[PDB]
RNA sequence: GUCUCCGUAGUGUAGCGGUUAUCACGUUCGCCUAACACGCGAAAGGUCCUCGGUUCGAAACCGGGCGGAAACACCA
RNA sequence: GGAAGGGCACCACCAGGAGUGGAGCCUGCGGCUUAAUUUGACUCAACACGGGAAACCUCACCCGGCCCGGACACGGACAGGAUUGACAGAUUGAUAGCUCUUUCUCGAUUCCGUGGGUGGUGGUGCAUGGCCGUUCUUAGUUGGUGGAGCGAUUUGUCUGGUU
RNA sequence: UCAAAGUUUAGG
């Protein structure tokens, strides 16, 4: 299900958080991570030469920590046969903490989507940089590889490489010895030729769509001798799968030799698509903001209250925004507030005594918007779009609107 | 290399009748910076053209019209001349005068033209973009403004300046055309002007 | 050090010593009168009991 | 499309109708070593590709399934 | 030094014994498990070691609760008694006056700052002392003065035989 | 009167 995936995606979204904060002694962590391939003797093997080399650590208090780190994460390890699909995360240590509470931990798990990313890391902190970075990137991008011998279809997360399908082909030859059959035989040729594009449109159709309406955030084909071209410009290949395709690559070799040459060609503008899109939508609040319009909000002042009432369609937001929700609390008459504010609103306020009543107006502690805004748009107007301040139309958004508004359901009037 | 220039028209500014709209519809002020500058009180609505970002908002926003934001090439912030006050008009050149020989202006009006006649008749001093005549001197050389300007300076050239309106002076003299001729007369050239 | 909202502190006693404190009454100016029953071994009038301030003895008429 | 052959522990292969399915590697567990490697001693692990048949009995013999791979596709 | 001379030790070998390793259990340790399964030591030189055979205590660990044993000062606090110590009955595991209703009490204790202590089987043995252990149970180690070397150093403290 | 014997923290 997808509201199942969601809640692991937040779980692991959560358990990522609580350990980038742990910290740790010397380099008694361990941050190690397992692609999905990857055999567990082989990585039982790294870590029983790590374990033999950290016996010479002069230091006292890193190397038994690390040692009994090493042989945890051994351990744990025993328990699967195989690396699972998905990769493994073992995460290992003994964390510092209030109380002066030195505990052991040990956090194992085969993360939601599939991980191509391997490392081994002691430090004094956890390194969950790579689990972030695949957070992030969620877009997914569709490859179909042509080639006379037979064509390819793969996908492809900022991570991960995948082969959905591929088949090959008994095609004739170039040429006819006869005078009169030569046009025949040369029509047919074609004809045989134009059959196998026709099924490679008809697969991709099978392979790249999802509920008539196709999963991958582009697509790319990758041939050459002009095969791609045949593909990409024909009448047989689908509108809604062809107006997705942002690469025609040029490949020596093909199938999955290829494949992985047409990705390296094609990084500079599968990285744009991010930056293409959030132009795309601020380019569109802007246009409002151009005319008189009226469908737009901005600032957490009017862009929450927005979103409160009659609501947004369409929720932007800066990543960096960093204006955050506090909780005020009374000591004796049990009043409370919410507000949203900003790095220096935040970090020291006299504003905070209760002033009707004469006491002290404690402020309980916070979470930070963007946060915020995730954990509750679907019970609101939703789309929450994050973007960045590359774009010139973002950086406008960022550095002047406060990198954050909203383009609204309909018309709506403010005032103060 | 491009910067905006922030205008108000003090003839329609008027900070109480309106409250203070401009602030209210701001991006610059509803994030919380010192863009856009009114109160209740005080006259003028002051806006920092650095601060702004020029995205008409407030313009479509005061109920008079009041206010504008036109963007002027970056070039033009080195060679100002003479801006008023902030949120006003900036000059940013003069014509080079020369002696004996006919200085032809030619430009349409509200292009700081009374402005210039006003600086090369002496009445005004280059602000120079600052709101001083050594300094404006050193400005001004390598070129024939420190020399018309030097000999402003000691030597206390005479400035009459042929007016636009002609029909306010009617309004002002009194008695006949030959009687007022005679009266200005210092190269006693009545008949042959005449 | 995380304490529990629902836990929370738990407040120790305050006494009101509530001014001078009075057993006695004035009877024809020279005797006296006593208000309340005394020691055997002032014992307190408890809502029904009668509970002593000193060596802990405690009775009631049913 | 034709004809041919091959689908066996994790990997590569043996296997003459009645087998504990052979060998090597890999895996785990001891030992050796300060540790690792090598080394020594032990162990565990086959849906014998899939279904149906013949057979007292089929991993094999026979049929079809799903895969895989060579050769042919010539005279105009 | 998988270089060469000597000479030695059952924590070396030989010749042998008794074995351990195989079995069951006792017990130490590592792992997993758990609220907690407290901890130190991992080659000889960690692991029937800590004198460590813990029911309670020990006891640190965990989950619950009381108590201060918070010196002394400076002050504030001084009596319209500052505000130590209390059978109920509800509650509680408790016959903890721990808390709520009420008793009444030492009567000069208190409570609050600040200075400041105190305590700590809390951390650090890579901050130390003392104490053990080991290198290292072998025959080794040193300066004075003299001699040799610019000097670090050497010689003495040695070919040989002997123990 | 000559078998085989490779390696050794980044973590101070
Ligand atoms: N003394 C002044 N104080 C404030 N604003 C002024 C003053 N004089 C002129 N202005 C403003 O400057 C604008 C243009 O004036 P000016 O530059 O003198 O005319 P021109 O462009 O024809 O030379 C006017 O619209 C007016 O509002
Ligand atoms: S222009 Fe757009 S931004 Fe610059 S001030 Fe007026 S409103 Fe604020
Ligand atoms: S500018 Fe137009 S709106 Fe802003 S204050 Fe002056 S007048 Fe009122
Ligand atoms: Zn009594």
């Amino acid at each position: 299900s997808a509201a199942d995936r969601n809640v692991e995606i937040w779980k692991i979204k959560k358990l990522i958080k609580s350990l980038e904060a742990a910290r740790g002694n010397g380099t008694s962590m361990i941050s190690l991570i397992i692609p999905p391939k990857d055999q567990i003797s082989r990585v039982a093997k790294m870590l029983a030469d790590e374990f033999g080399t950290a016996s010479n650590i002069k230091s006292r208090v890193n190397r038994l920590s690390v040692l009994g780190a090493i042989t945890s994460v051994q351990q744990r390890l025993k328990l699967y046969n195989k690396v699972p699909p998905n990769g493994l995360v073992v995460y290992c240590g003994t964390i510092v903490t209030e109380e002066g509470k030195e505990k052991k931990v040990n956090i194992d798990f085969e993360p939601f989507k599939p991980i191509n990313t391997s490392l081994y890391l002691c430090d004094n902190k956890f390194h969950t940089e790579a689990l972030t970075a695949l957070l992030s990137d969620d877009s997914k991008f569709g490859f179909i590889v042509i080639d006379g011998s037979g064509a390819l279809f793969g996908t492809l997360q900022g991570n991960t490489r995948e082969v959905l399908h591929k088949f090959t082909v008994d095609l004739p030859k170039k040429h006819g010895r006869a005078a009169q059959s030569a046009l025949r035989f040369a029509r047919l040729r074609m004809e045989k030729r134009h059959n196998y594009v026709r099924k490679v449109a008809e697969t991709a159709v099978q392979l790249f769509i999802s509920g008539d309406k196709v999963n991958v955030a582009g697509l790319v084909l990758a041939g050459s001798a002009d095969f791609k071209t045949e593909l990409s410009q024909s009448d047989m290949f689908d509108q809604r799968l062809q107006s997705k395709v942002l690469k025609l690559v040029d490949i020596s070799y093909g199938g999955e030799n290829g494949f992985n040459q047409a990705i390296e060609l094609s990084t500079e503008v599968l990285s744009n698509v991010k930056f293409i899109q959030e132009k795309k939508l601020i380019g569109r609040y802007f246009d409002e903001i151009s005319q008189d319009t009226g469908k737009y909000c901005f600032g957490v002042e009017d862009t929450l209250k927005a979103l409160e009432m009659g609501a947004v369609e369409i929720l932007i937001v800066y990543e960096n925004l960093d204006i955050m929700r506090y909780v005020l609390h009374c000591q004796g008459t049990e009043e409370e507030k919410i507000l949203y504010l900003t790095p220096e609103q935040e970090k020291d306020k006299s504003h905070f005594t209760d002033k009707e009543t004469g006491q002290e107006h404690e402020l309980i502690e916070s979470m930070p918007l963007l946060e915020w805004f995730a954990n509750n748009y679907k019970k609101f107007g939703a789309t929450l779009e994050i973007v960045t301040d590359k774009s010139q139309e973002g950086s406008q958004f960022v550095k002047g609107f406060g990198g954050i508004g909203g383009i609204l359901r309909y018309r709506v009037d403010f005032q103060g | 290399k491009l910067t905006r220039i922030a205008i108000v028209n003090h003839d329609k500014c008027k900070p109480k009748k309106c409250r203070q709209e401009c602030k209210k519809s701001c991006p610059v002020v509803r994030m919380g910076k010192l863009c856009i500058e009114v109160t209740p009180q005080s006259k003028i609505a002051w806006i920092s053209e650095t601060l702004c970002i020029g995205c008409g908002i407030c313009i479509k926003k005061c109920p008079f019209g009041a206010l504008s934001i036109v963007n002027l090439p970056s070039n033009l912030e080195k060679e100002t001349t003479h801006r008023y006050c902030a949120n006003a008009f900036k000059l940013h050149r003069l014509p080079i005068p020369r002696p004996g020989e006919v200085l032809g202006l030619v430009g349409t009006n509200g292009i700081g033209k009374s402005t210039a006649l006003k600086i090369l008749a002496g009445k005004q001093k280059p602000n120079l973009g600052k709101y001083d005549w050594q300094e404006i001197l050193t400005y001004f050389r390598g070129s024939e403004l420190q020399n018309y300007f030097t000999k402003i300076l000691e030597d206390d050239l005479k400035a009459i300046i042929k007016p636009q309106y002609v029909d306010q002076i009617p309004k002002a003299a009194k008695g006949t055309v030959g009687s007022i001729l005679d009266r200005k007369d210092e190269t006693k050239t009545q008949a042959i002007v005449c | 050090k995380s304490y529990t909202t629902p836990k929370k502190n738990k407040h120790k006693r305050k006494k009101v010593k509530l001014a001078v404190l009075k057993y006695y009454k004035v009877d024809e100016n020279g005797k006296i009168s006593r208000l309340r029953r005394e020691c055997p071994s002032f014992m307190a009038s408890h809502f029904d009991r009668h509970y002593c301030g000193k060596c802990c003895l405690t009775y009631c008429f049913n």
